[PDB]
């Protein structure tokens, strides 16, 4: 009996059959690699798309620009990014009166919202390109360097703790004719190490100053780097980006066809309502359908031109100085410039060789010696490539970074309902990414004839439907965002599950973290009963591995299980014991959001409760709910160097290695003998050296001359 | 604080300003000064549009219209409307209040100082195009026109302010009471000449400067202009509809049925269906790894002394001697005394697993100088024809074995129905599949790829050798010690996660390679020994592999008990689209059947080209093993050919339904799912159990 599990379709629908296909939302490790070879063809394709438009010479930053806004119309099926302004302009006019005074009550909000926030604002965000080293970084010591940096330049935005000063400095900072900054710069080792010579060499950072042009600022602030995120912005973007997001998000939070930002059963009701909406109006006797759109290069296709249009149409009716506060996003996209990454790895097999070729000398040897695919892209390249190793990208989007204003474009795009005043209405859903499209006619034929039209239409607007990747169908069954709908059904087709391990804070902390994620998988990606109370055991396994707290009664044996035995044993409510003292567990579905101190008060043992819940023991010292006892210890998180001057200072000297060498020898020949606690290492020898006097005269190893000797010796020290 | 704006204002005023205020995007609760600023201006407002009416003619017995408190789309949009029909210009700042005599918006705020420089600022951030009102703690008023408000207006309003300012230094309150210009301090944004510039170059075609930009944007009507673009757009822009038919849809990939390319290997970290564990009983205690191998080793002493390997296969380019070797100096690692398991015979490690052969990288500097240093095409992988292995793994992998290796811990009383029915579907799967071999292969795969990861803690310039060992229980009760064989890993200087550490596994196993020899094209395999089971003898050869993993790649095995979630949740939307048929759980009455329902039946697979039937636990253990080997063999080819066949999946299930569905490039759809069956055996075999169903169910839509 040979098996064949896609049989099991025969006797399940699809949508149910395939639900949770990869138990994985994020990234996979096999993933194509993205290095330099993938972003040159990321910009290979973003010009390609866009190679009929107006090619000029920006007068700023000396690259190449492609603009194909206004462009020429496509005469093919082929992706195209040539957006006409007028249609864009039209169809933010009928969103804009469909809804009446909804761009002025978002723009009002966001603006609001702008003036009340602050810089540290920007801290929440994945690694950020910090420009002052030019690499990645997290985002709190990125807008620290550039806030020292700025501070260095006399610009004190940050000073003021308001975002718009901030921005106004960064503005301000991309005039200065030069820009002096700190960067981290290397440099060998030469201080001992015990591994065959007491000597290693290593890398030691040290802070110096630098100064950049003005041309290299500007350039270095529109770099994008790279590490399904293909790119990350530094600071001098990260405001602007936020107050344009902003904007965007509260013109669609009121925009019903858009599917963002909600989560959870949200989405499930919204898909349903859509549907049944679509359902209700249909022509009597007419039929409707329903496409499962997706785009390709969503993200290459897309202009930041027509992004500036965009804002400038929804904020027509507000401050000027917020205008421009708007418009200083888009333009500064418009200007984007590619960083090629590492590069590229050349070697020679007959020598046994291998070097790496880096990004500025890309195209240092003659072509010949690339593959195939290398060849072809530099050569394609060459025109959009700067002498110092980065490339010029006027149009594309990089994946994600105005995503609510392509769903604001998107929502746009199927706000028209109609052309040509034809037999048919087309509406739907669109989250910034995939759009559910259902289209209301008398017969399919006028229905095909309506989504042709939304396609030619899409295409004025620049968004390129996947022709490769769609389907129409009769309205009932669909799917949008990994969710597919089949005449009232909903199932998933990906959903993050717990990842092995504690949340890694402390015992009490871990065990509340991993219950709340858990109810929020439940809550927002639909997990059953069955599955969530599975959850729950593999967390209890886990967090009994981690922290050697198996079951009081088990007959496992452990440093901290003798302790626990002894506890269980001694202990008359048993079942008011904590999980992480050996006790039972009790959390299920229903007692998924108290914590389980709460749980078990009613059960602990008065003198358990006092000794765990003492008001003053010496481990607690000085989201999640749980309760504040002896479990929530902390961990010694204390690492790194400090008083690095003084230490750097004493290292350059000289005579280090001597006093670690006569260190070595006695604080080593006992594994601890070391009187620690802030003595100094010259006391602790003095103190050494003399037991070992006494105890070698005591054993006899040394005459009363040598011991009298010594005690001079060390009287001399100062510590006898 | 809160106490005082739910005491001082009425709840009407207390829920408009929190809803107004709301609409910020931010938490409202850390942040109540500005609520209660918002409070007093909404109540002095309300308060000045409450005495003074007007008539058919303007007699003074309203005059003062509230736009502040309501939605501010309403808002706006009747502003908009006033300002339309009363013929003035709009303020860009939405006005707080409007009169009906003076025909203009006004602006009302409240300070604590004196009015006058606020009342100056308030000016020149709006100009001369809004009218003002302004009112001080201090008993000070400012107002841009004298016959605007009446004595026994500002009176009222003056002795309220005075009272909460009275009222607030009585709880402490004043001193933490933030002032009003703070929430409007940037209103002056000035661009430089460099980004003024990068502004203007970066309009569309058509435009030489911003302003002209603007003004387009601002002025022009575009209404038709998507018709006029629309009409003479070529008409080569179409999605070319066409209605799909069963006809329509054919075989994907078929070159994996071509005998010419070659089977595909196997490419699994461990063994998967072949496994042989040295079973050594024992009572529970927990032990380090390598005092069980050690143990379980003495039990098979015939194994362990083994010096003269009978090689039976060898890989293209493996050294069997070097493998041999390796293989020897790890079992005298086990079965020595020291605790740790180090490696200290290095050289045969060295050299067996190529860790020298490794190229040394030069300066660029002499690479581009240098002419023979020239990139290296890439290895794009093979194309393969079906495997005949992975239907008998995924055969094998579904029965069920005499022993089990799960146990999860335990779960607090169920008490609400929805707990209940988490239990017993939790009952009904663990039952099914707890002694499946999928979840024993499946235990050993994640303990393996853990102990892998924990020997990666501080061991990274070393050589550590490792016993794929597992704990597995029987239906007796008692418990047992498996190992599956030995694994050292090599050194990875370099310190990061994405870096391939070499380790070269030996796994036992009892089937013998020459039999599929396909199978195996990059094993080393020699002969051990032999086994006694009831008196027969079997024997027993010892697979060698090198491999390459980095640490990624050991979390992603860790994870990979993941699995059993997947599973999981799969049964679980099956029963709640089976419950959602009817109104009621199926749980029960689709495994064990009830009075009025039956044991539903799932059509598992194909016996001499018949359909064939079976249980509910067949069919979760299928889905079981499908979920473990698309872990297993996960690679991009099959996550893409995954969410393309998704694509084609949901086409047929449409098809199936009736629904008429119509495909616009059903090729673009078929070369994207092509482009994925390359070499991974798991693909290949979707692919082959695709094209059977597909088929399957061609022939079973025309009755």
């Amino acid at each position: 009996m040979n098996i064949n599990p896609y049989f099991l379709f025969i006797d399940v629908p699809i949508q149910a059959a395939i639900s949770t296909t990869f138990p994985y939302t994020g990234v996979p490790p096999y993933s194509h690699g993205t290095g330099t070879g993938y972003t040159i063809d990321t910009v290979i394709r973003t010009h390609e798309y866009s190679n009929k438009g107006k090619q000029y010479i920006s007068d700023v930053t000396g690259c190449t620009m492609v603009d194909p806004t206004n462009g020429p119309l496509p005469e093919d099926n082929e992706p195209s990014a040539y957006a006409q302004l007028d249609c864009v302009l039209e169809a933010l006019d009928r969103m804009d009166e469909e809804h009446p005074g909804l761009f002025q009550a978002a723009s009002q909000n966001a603006m609001e919202t702008l003036m009340v926030t602050t810089v540290d604002k920007l801290t929440q965000g994945r690694q950020t390109f910090d420009w002052t080293v030019c690499r990645n970084q997290p985002a709190a010591t990125a807008l620290n360097t550039t806030i020292t940096s700025f501070r260095l330049n006399d610009l004190n935005g940050a000073d003021k703790g308001g975002l718009i000063p901030f921005c106004q400095d960064i503005i301000d900072s991309l005039d200065r004719p030069e820009m002096t900054f700190f960067s981290v710069k290397n440099i060998k080792k030469k201080l001992p190490a015990k591994n065959r010579k007491g000597f290693l060499i290593k890398r030691i950072p040290m802070k110096v100053k630098d100064k950049i042009t003005k041309v290299e600022y500007i350039k270095r602030a529109l770099s994008l780097n790279t590490m399904r995120a293909i790119a990350t912005a530094g600071i001098q973007i990260r405001g602007f980006v936020l107050v344009v997001e902003n904007l965007a998000k509260n013109i669609c939070e009121n925009l019903e066809q858009s599917g963002l930002p909600v989560g959870g059963n949200e989405k499930k009701a919204k898909l349903s309502n859509a549907v049944a909406k679509m359902l209700s109006n249909c022509p009597p006797g007419g039929i409707s359908m329903t496409v499962t759109g997706d785009n390709t290069k969503w993200n290459e296709c897309l202009n930041p031109r027509i992004f500036l249009a965009m804002t400038e149409r929804i904020t027509r009716d507000s401050p000027i100085w917020f205008r421009d506060f708007c418009s200083i996003a888009p333009v500064l996209f418009s200007n984007k410039i590619a960083r090629l990454g590492k590069g590229f790895m050349i070697t020679s097999k007959t020598k046994r060789l291998k070097a790496q070729i880096p990004c500025p000398d890309l195209f240092s040897i003659p072509l010949e010696r690339y593959n195939e695919e290398t060849r072809a892209k530099l050569k394609k390249l060459k025109p959009f490539f700067n002498e110092e190793g980065t490339a010029s990208l006027s149009p594309g989007m990089m994946m994600g970074m105005f995503n609510m204003l392509s769903t604001v474009l998107g929502v746009a795009a199927l706000g028209i309902k109609n052309i040509g005043n034809k037999e048919y209405l087309w509406d739907g859903l669109q989250s910034s990414d995939d759009f559910a499209l259902f289209v209301n006619a008398k017969d399919e034929e006028t229905c095909m004839e309506g989504i042709n039209d939304f396609y030619r239409t899409c295409k004025l607007l620049g968004i390129n439907m996947s022709k490769k990747k769609s389907y129409c169908n009769e309205t009932g069954m669909f799917e949008f965002t990994s969710m597919f709908y089949r005449d009232g059904f909903v199932s998933n087709f990906a959903m993050e599950l717990p990842s092995f391990g504690v949340a890694g804070v402390n015992e009490s902390a871990d065990m509340a973290i991993g219950m709340t994620i858990i109810k929020n998988n439940m809550i927002n990606n639909g997990m059953g009963p069955a599955t969530a109370q599975t959850a729950i055991q593999l967390f209890i396994a886990d967090y009994r591995y981690t922290y050697k707290c198996h079951r009081g009664d088990s007959k496992v044996e452990g440093k901290r299980m003798k302790i626990i035995k002894e506890l269980w044993e001694n202990t008359k409510g048993r079942d008011g014991l904590l999980v992480a003292d050996g006790g039972p567990n009790i959390y299920n579905l229903r007692n998924l959001h108290i914590p389980e101190i709460v749980l078990k008060y009613n059960l602990m043992d008065p003198e358990y409760k006092g000794r765990l819940l003492h008001p003053q023991n010496p481990f607690v010292g000085h989201d999640y709910d749980a309760v504040s006892g002896t479990h929530s210890w902390r961990t010694k998180r204390n690492r790194s160097i400090l008083n690095t001057d003084q230490r750097n200072m004493i290292l350059e000297e000289q005579c280090y290695a001597k006093c670690c060498n006569l260190f070595e020898a006695c604080f080593n020949s006992a594994s601890y003998r070391k009187p620690v606690g802030q003595h100094s290492m010259l006391e602790a020898m003095a103190h050494r050296l003399r037991m070992d006097a006494r105890l070698d005269y005591e054993s006899g190893r040394m005459s009363k001359d040598d011991f009298e000797k010594a005690m001079a010796h060390l009287g001399e020290i100062g510590y006898i | 604080m809160d106490t005082f704006i739910t005491r001082n204002f009425q709840t009407t005023i207390i829920q408009k300003a929190k809803n107004t205020m709301a609409e910020f995007s931010e938490d409202p609760e850390l942040q109540p000064a500005m609520l209660f600023n918002i409070c007093v201006h909404l109540e002095v407002c309300y308060v000045i549009s409450d005495m003074n009416f007007l008539d058919e003619e303007g007699k003074a017995y309203p005059q003062y219209e509230v736009i502040e408190g309501m939605p501010r789309t309403i808002a706006w949009m009747v502003q908009r409307s006033l300002a339309q029909e009363h013929g003035i210009e709009t303020p860009k700042y939405l006005a707080d209040l409007f009169d009906y005599k003076t025909k203009r918006f006004i602006e009302v705020g409240i300070t604590k100082g004196l009015a006058d420089d606020y009342f100056w600022k308030k000016k020149e951030k709006l100009g001369n195009s809004m009218e003002l009102m302004i009112f001080s703690y201090n008993q000070d008023y400012s107002l841009s026109n004298e016959s605007s408000l009446d004595e026994e207006g500002k009176g009222r309003v003056l002795s309220r302010l005075t009272e909460l300012q009275a009222e607030l230094s009585l709880k402490n309150l004043w001193q933490v009471l933030i002032g009003e210009e703070d929430v409007e301090k940037g209103i002056d944004f000035k661009l430089g000449q460099t980004i003024s510039r990068l502004r203007d170059i970066s309009v569309p075609a058509g435009f030489s400067n911003f302003e002209g930009m603007r003004s387009y944007i601002d002025n022009i009507d575009p209404k038709g202009a998507i018709e006029r673009n629309l009409a003479r757009m070529s008409p080569l822009v179409s999605v070319t509809p066409k209605k799909l038919t069963w006809e329509d849809l054919r075989p994907i990939g078929p070159h994996i049925y071509n005998h010419e390319l070659p089977e595909v290997p196997y490419n699994a970290f461990l063994l998967m269906s072949d496994e042989l564990g040295l079973a050594n009983m024992t009572e529970g205690k927990s032990k380090k790894p390598k005092t069980l191998a050690k143990e379980c080793l003495e039990k098979y002493s015939t194994l362990r002394d083994q010096t003269d390997p009978i090689l039976i296969m060898k890989s293209e380019k493996a050294n069997e001697n070097f493998l041999w070797k390796l293989w020897r100096d790890c079992v005298n690692t086990i079965s020595n005394e020291e605790m740790s398991n180090e490696l200290q015979k290095t050289n045969y490690a060295k050299w067996a697993t190529g860790d020298g052969l490794t190229y040394q990288k030069i300066m660029k500097e002499v690479a581009i100088d240098d002419e023979t240093m020239c990139q290296e095409e890439p290895k794009i992988p093979n194309k393969c024809r079906v495997a005949a292995w992975v239907q008998t793994e995924m055969n094998l992998l579904s029965t069920l074995t005499s022993k089990r290796a799960l146990d999860l811990p335990e779960i607090g009383p169920d008490v609400a129905p929805v707990e209940h029915v988490g239990s017993e579907r939790r009952k009904y799967f663990v039952n099914e599949i707890n002694y499946c071999k999928a979840s024993t292969v499946m235990m050993k795969y994640v303990l393996f790829h853990t102990s892998l990861l924990n020997e990666s803690n501080a061991s990274m310039g070393k050589y550590k050798v490792i016993p794929i060992t597992n704990r597995v229980v029987n239906e007796k009760g008692e418990s047992f010690d498996m190992l599956y064989g030995l694994a050292v890993k090599g050194q990875s200087h370099l310190r990061g996660d994405t870096d391939v550490v070499t380790v070269v596994t030996f796994e036992f196993s009892s089937t013998d390679p020459r039999v599929d020899s396909g199978k195996w094209p990059k094993y080393t395999v020699f002969r051990i020994g032999s086994l006694f089971v009831s008196g027969r003898e079997k024997s027993v050869y010892l697979y060698c592999r090198v491999n390459g993993t980095n640490k990624i790649q050991m979390k992603w095995g860790m994870e990979a008990r993941r699995c059993l979630l997947q599973s999981m949740q799969q049964m679980e939307a099956i029963v709640e689209q089976e419950s959602s048929i009817q109104g009621y759980d199926m749980t029960k009455a689709c495994f064990k059947g009830d009075r009025v329902n039956s044991p539903k039946t799932f059509s598992i697979g194909t016996q001499e080209g018949k359909l064939v039937k079976g249980s509910f636990g067949k069919a979760l253990r299928v889905i079981f093993t499908k979920c473990l080997m698309h872990y297993v063999f996960g690679n991009a080819q099959l996550e893409g050919f995954s969410a393309e066949s998704r694509r084609l999946l949901l086409l047929i299930q449409a098809l199936k339904d009736r629904k008429g569905p119509w495909v616009f490039d059903l090729e673009g759809m078929y070369s994207g799912i092509e482009e994925c069956i390359s070499n991974n055996p798991w693909v290949i075999q979707s692919a082959y159990w695709f094209n059977e169903w597909l088929g399957f169910e061609k022939e079973g839509s025309k009755v």
